[PDB]
C-alpha cells in the first residue's frame, strides 16, 4: 500500500523527546518516511523539507514503513517551531531504503553474572544490539567487532522489547573475565532472532 | 548509558547526508 512503489525512504536516525516527531510516534532507527501528503519520497531531494516549511503549525499525514514491525502506517505529525527546540520536527534523517534493515539485529541470549555483558547492562532475552559505530552487515561481523575491541570499549546501539525504546551501552569484551568467551552472553541471529513482530 | 536524543547512524544502507528537519 505505497503509492509509487519502490523501497527508498527517509531513514529517522534520530526523534528528539517532546519534538514533534516524538509526538507523532516517530521511532529512532526503526522508522522511514516513504511519503508525505500523498508524495512519495523516493528520491533524495529538497521536497520533505520544503514540504515541511510550507505546513509550518499544520498538521501533515506521513506514511511511515518499519523495520520493526515490518508494516506501513500513517502518522499525523504538525511541523513547528513552538515545541521548544530545534527544527520544525526534530529529527534527522538520511535518504536510505528499507529493503532488509530489519536483518543487522543481534539478540541478547542469557547473560552471565559478572561478565562482561552483564557490566555493560545487556538484558537477557529482550534486548537487540542494533549497530555500532562502524558497519555490520553480516551475522559475523558483532563477534568481530567483539574480537577487534579484546579489552577495549565498545559501544554498541541496543533496542529493548520491554521498554520498547532504544539506548547506547558501553561493553568491554574481556577473555580474562572467568568464564567462556570475552563476552558472557549468548547471542542469536537470524530469524528466529529478530525483534518479534 | 547514553539514552536520549541519540542518532543512530548505525545504518550500512543510509546513502544521503544527515539532514536534521
Ligand atoms: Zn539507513
Amino acid at each position: 500500500e505505497i503509492p509509487g512503489g519502490g523501497t527508498e525512504g527517509y531513514h529517522v536516525l534520530r526523534v528528539q523527546e517532546n519534538s514533534p516527531g516524538h509526538r507523532a510516534g516517530l521511532e529512532p532507527f526503526f522508522d522511514f518516511i516513504v511519503s508525505i501528503n500523498g508524495s512519495r519520497l523516493n528520491k533524495d531531494n529538497d521536497t520533505l523539507k520544503d514540504l515541511l516549511k510550507a505546513n509550518v503549525e499544520k498538521p501533515v499525514k506521513m506514511l511511515i514503513y518499519s523495520s520493526k514491525t515490518l508494516e506501513l502506517r500513517e502518522a499525523s505529525v504538525t511541523p513547528s517551531n513552538l515545541w521548544g527546540g530545534q527544527g520544525l520536527l526534530g529529527v534527522s534523517i538520511r535518504f536510505c531504503s528499507f529493503d532488509g534493515a530489519n536483518e543487522n539485529v543481534w539478540h541478547v541470549l542469557e547473560v552471565e553474572s559478572n561478565s562482561p555483558a552483564a557490566l555493560a547492562g545487556l538484558r537477557p532475552h529482550s534486548d537487540y544490539i542494533i549497530g555500532a559505530d562502524t558497519v555490520m552487515n553480516e551475522s559475523e561481523d558483532l563477534f568481530s567487532l567483539i574480537e577487534t575491541h579484546e579489552a577495549k570499549p565498545l559501544k554498541l546501539y541496543v533496542y529493548n522489547t520491554d521498554t520498547d525504546n532504544c539506548r547506547e551501552v558501553i561493553i568491554t569484551p574481556n577473555s580474562a573475565w572467568g568464564g567462556e568467551g570475552s563476552l558472557g552472553c549468548g547471542i542469536g541471529y537470524g530469524y528466529l532472532h529478530r525483534i518479534p513482530t | 548509558t547514553r539514552y536520549e536524543n541519540i542518532t543512530f547512524n548505525c545504518c550500512n544502507h543510509c546513502q544521503g547526508e544527515l539532514i536534521a528537519l
